[PDB]
């Protein structure tokens, strides 16, 4: 669960 | 007139509030990377917290350089005025916003039932039609019908020829 | 004629001209009996991927994004209602169209088919589809931007309208933690200052987050639906921001879940470092208004004792004398604060005295500039106005009852107070 | 509106004032980089952190946008969730539209 | 001046099927044709993505009658999509009463064609070339000539044409080189290249070879006795998604 938040916060952080 | 300067007034406000975003952004990037040895991309922990710290920082801002002008108006300077319609504009929508909320869900739960209540429908459907069985003289018969039909044709013709008064449908 | 139908039903066959039935007096007109005829199809023949119209559905949808068709909305209602039963193909219509590669050939047509769909739509995966909506909200994401704004509101509909679909996944006893784990996810992108922030307030972030939240308090009150120890809340990092952004809306759904986050704290053992943080999560909000602690406090959300500095030296504040708590309270916090002026009118209509504030805001200087510019008698000081204003205020006049009632519920000293 | 209109040139001011700030932002950022061993590295440490987290009319101007773009969006997706409810609503409508043939078929 | 009118199909279907059992319906003969041949797409070589199967028959028995005389070409893949597409020509009932017998064989169902401007400028392309029993390619020219019709109010430019007389367009061929697709880079882009009109943006009703083909977006007409092979494969690829 946390994984994700954290892959979407490095996503985030990429755009 | 007044108007066009409100809308000016606005539009330097995003301009100048975001450069001014950005320049705490970076300006703390002009920071962490000194501060503790080397860090610029860690994970959203204590960036989220900076995001945290950068929000209180903006409402302190508010709660500040709000008590102001507002507190003792100058009766003809529009400063105050905009910014409490604002107030006003956006808590009577939130109203109605919750209850547009509180609608839709209770919809998405009558949209559940309904698709439940077809399910058993179309079960006991499939079932009663399970039960049914599957789809798949006489030719004096035929003549005979044939025959009705060229006569029930011709008197109809000759009786709308002759005018006859008493005209009527013929199987 | 329909009855003539009833007759010949048992030994009734269908010749497959699947659109002649879809596409739109002595003896009954055609057009009443398609209405039956679509479902005649449905009950001669199984819910099936071998059935020729479910075959078709699949087709002309395909025609519409790449613009085969001579206009995209001519079958969109036919879909919709055809693709609205049949859980084992509607999946099929939204996990073969939830890619991002059909969004790029056409993000208006997506749209209209996805709101209609999602509500209705049930959980049938147990994995495998979670991650891949995921995606596609992390889509939408690095979408709009390349749009061209940072939250294009095609996000704020997709996020409604899987959230909705959330619902049915939560409701449904299968899969529902599956809903709460992607809810986590939803809820960690849209808290991150990219597509929100105080400065540009695009806060259809922090409606679905009290969207989101609507849903956490709709499981809750009762424990049917249990978050992660480890875990509890949304995240430690995650709704912390909801509560130092002051939206209205945003902290009531929050507060609502600390309550519902709450109900669950006392069952877990209060030696937990989560637990301990949690519990730190309500008080220093309700520390946050109206206790005169904020800037003695050592934690803010995660937050040292200063700001008092610069901004304020920039231009000085022309107030003092506990300056930095009304920086703080409910009535002071600006948001806020005009809440607490509908209800300080409704207060003054209960106390039956009536006159206007000089501002949105009630404060200690404003209270006293607003006495001395036709009041009840026996209350001069703004700590017992601020009582009065949130007693009414947890009174069910606004929505926001939920701040005032959590506020009361937290600490023991504000108990007595309600 | 002239009062209205010195708003704008004192904060013409400060954006006058900003872009330069903003100029020797990542002017000052390619010294501050040499600084530091490298440009990526481990979480800051609390005490520092709490130093990070120590120093914070640009205030009143955040209240206007922060409380107009707030509101402004209020009437945008509200009438989405509205017409997504209008189309619930509809299809309910057409729920039991649909449901009315499956008792027919039923009777028949 | 030989109509063709086009259309698809949904899913690959098979048409040898009963051919006897097509006939009673109808109440006289029809042959059949079984044929397949090479398609290169790439002189140097060609992978299997160019295996083509075609049907053709007709309904008729009066050679004399050359005006009800209609034929039914088909052509098409079985890995991409859209598996084939079929055309016609000629107005009668014979055009549609198999039509309606496979309407409710295979459950396929039809849509018209839609050509634009990206597909409609390249069929002249397919149209001009030549092949010889010795597979060598060699290009028999035409004097090509575009027509436009621009929406517009006011009606001010209602429509407007562009002429090449095609000993020019050999000498736009040459000038480039040897090249497979001369609409590509010698015709095309050299519109663009003197007057800076961009032949693809603007709305192009039509485009007319001398005396071969009459290339309009409703329907290819064309004169010859039947239509070609690379004509059908391109508007396979463009009606492909």
């Amino acid at each position: 669960n946390d994984i994700t938040q954290d892959f979407l916060n490095l996503i985030s952080i990429s755009s | 007139s007044s108007e066009k300067q409100w809308e000016r007034i606005q539009q330097l406000e995003k301009e100048h509030v975001e450069v001014y975003r950005e320049l705490l952004i970076t300006l703390d990037r002009l920071y962490l990377i000194r501060k503790h040895n080397h860090a610029v991309i860690l994970s959203h922990t204590q960036q989220r917290l900076l995001e945290i710290r950068h929000q209180l920082q903006i409402n302190l801002e508010k709660t500040a350089l709000l008590i102001r002008l507002l507190e003792k108006p100058d009766n003809t300077n529009v400063l105050f005025t905009k910014l409490q319609n604002l107030l006003e504009e956006s808590n009577s929508l939130d109203y109605e916003l919750l209850q547009s909320l509180g609608a839709q869900s209770s919809l998405h739960k009558q949209l559940i039932e309904s698709r439940a209540e077809r399910d058993e429908l179309m079960s006991k459907l499939i079932e009663l039609s399970s039960k049914f069985p599957k789809p798949t003289t006489a030719g004096k018969q035929v003549e005979v019908e044939k025959e009705n039909e060229t006569i029930q044709e011709l008197m109809i013709a000759l009786q709308i020829h002759s005018g006859y008064t008493n005209i009527s449908y013929t199987i | 004629s329909l009855e003539q139908l009833a007759q010949n039903w048992p030994q009734l066959h269908i010749p497959n001209d699947v659109d002649y039935m879809m596409k739109p007096r002595k003896v009954m007109s055609r057009d009443s009996l398609k209405h039956l005829y679509s479902s005649i199809i449905l009950i001669k023949n199984s819910r099936d991927e071998s059935s020729s119209p479910y075959e078709w559905c699949i087709w002309q949808l395909k025609r519409c994004f790449a613009h085969q068709i001579e206009t995209p909305q001519e079958v969109i209602p036919i879909i919709i209602s055809v693709s609205s039963m049949d859980n084992k193909l509607s999946s099929r219509i939204i996990q073969t169209f939830c890619n991002l590669k059909y969004l790029k050939l056409d993000e208006l047509t997506l749209k209209k088919v996805c709101g209609g769909i999602l509500p209705l739509w049930k959980p049938e995966l147990i994995s495998g589809t979670r991650e891949f909506f995921v995606k596609f909200m992390a889509s939408i994401f690095m979408w709009s931007t390349r749009d061209g704004h940072d939250n294009n509101c095609t996000f704020s509909e997709t996020c409604f309208y899987v959230l909705q679909m959330i619902t049915n996944w939560v409701l449904d006893d299968k899969l529902i933690a599956l809903g709460l784990t992607l809810l986590h996810d939803m809820q960690s992108l849209l808290t991150l200052d990219k597509i929100f922030n105080n400065a540009t307030s695009n806060r259809f972030s922090t409606m679905a987050f009290i969207s989101s939240l609507d849903i956490l308090t709709q499981l809750s009150k009762q424990t049917k639906s249990d978050y992660a120890i480890q875990y509890l809340i949304v995240g430690p990092d995650i709704m912390n921001k909801v509560f130092s952004s002051d939206d209205p809306l945003l902290l009531s759904a929050a507060c609502r879940y600390l309550v519902a986050t709450k109900n669950k704290l006392m069952q877990y053992p209060s030696t937990n470092k989560f637990v301990r943080m949690q519990n730190q999560y309500i008080m220093d909000l309700t520390n946050y208004l109206y206790r005169n602690k904020v800037l003695s406090s050592k934690s803010l959300f995660g937050v040292s004792p200063d700001f008092f500095k610069q901004i304020l030296e920039n231009l000085y504040i022309p107030t003092a004398d506990f300056k930095n708590a009304k920086f703080f309270t409910i009535t002071g916090i600006p948001a806020l604060s005009y809440i607490c002026i509908i209800i300080l009118r409704r207060l003054e209509t209960a106390e039956n005295t009536k006159i206007k504030f000089t501002s949105g805001i009630i404060n200690e200087e404003t209270f006293n500039n607003f006495f001395r510019v036709g009041w009840i008698k026996g209350v001069n000081n703004i700590h017992d106005l601020r009582v009065k204003i949130l007693m009414h205020l947890s009174n069910t006049a606004n929505p926001y009852r939920d701040i005032a009632a959590f506020l009361f519920t937290y600490l023991k000293s504000l108990s007595k107070y309600s | 509106k002239d009062v209205l209109d010195v708003y704008i040139k004192n904060l013409e001011n400060q954006i006058g004032n900003k872009r330069y700030f903003l100029k020797q932002a990542q002017g000052a950022i390619d010294e501050i980089t040499k600084r530091s061993l490298d440009t990526e590295g481990k979480p800051v440490n609390s005490e520092v952190f709490t130093e990070l987290l120590r120093k914070p009319p640009i205030g009143f101007s955040l209240t206007s946008n922060f409380l107009s773009l707030r509101a402004q969006s209020s009437s945008e997706w509200l009438s989405l969730m509205n017409d997504q409810s209008v189309d619930q609503k509809a299809m309910l409508l057409l729920q039991n539209n649909i449901n009315s043939d499956l008792k027919e078929l039923l009777r028949k | 001046p030989y109509t063709w009118k086009f259309l698809g199909i949904s899913k690959q279907l098979s048409l040898e099927n009963g051919i006897a059992k097509l006939n009673q319906l109808l109440n006289l003969e029809v042959d059949l044709d079984i044929q397949t041949i090479r398609v290169p797409s790439d002189p140097d070589g060609g992978t299997a993505a160019d295996e083509y199967i075609r049907y053709e028959m007709r309904l008729d028995i009066s050679n004399l009658d050359e005006g009800t005389y209609s034929k039914f070409i088909f052509l098409g893949n079985s890995k991409m999509e859209v598996p084939m597409f079929l055309c016609y020509c000629g107005t009668d009932n014979r055009n549609e009463v198999v039509l309606q017998w496979l309407k409710a064989e295979y459950g396929v169902i039809m849509w018209p064609i839609k050509f634009e401007q990206k597909t409609m400028i390249k069929l002249a392309d397919a149209s001009i070339v030549h092949v010889t029993k010795e597979n060598i390619e060699q290009i028999t020219w035409f004097s090509s000539k575009l027509y436009f019709e621009p929406e517009t109010q006011d009606k001010n430019l209602r429509q407007f044409s562009i002429e090449i007389p095609r000993e020019s367009c050999e000498g736009l061929a040459l000038g480039y080189g040897n090249t497979m697709h001369p609409y590509n880079d010698a015709i095309v882009p050299y519109i663009y290249n003197e007057t800076g009109m961009a032949v693809e943006r603007l709305p192009l009703t039509s485009v007319i070879l001398a005396g071969h083909t009459k290339i309009m977006r409703e329907s290819i007409v064309t004169s010859t006795r039947s239509l070609r092979n690379r004509v059908l494969a391109v508007v396979l690829q463009s009606i492909q998604f």
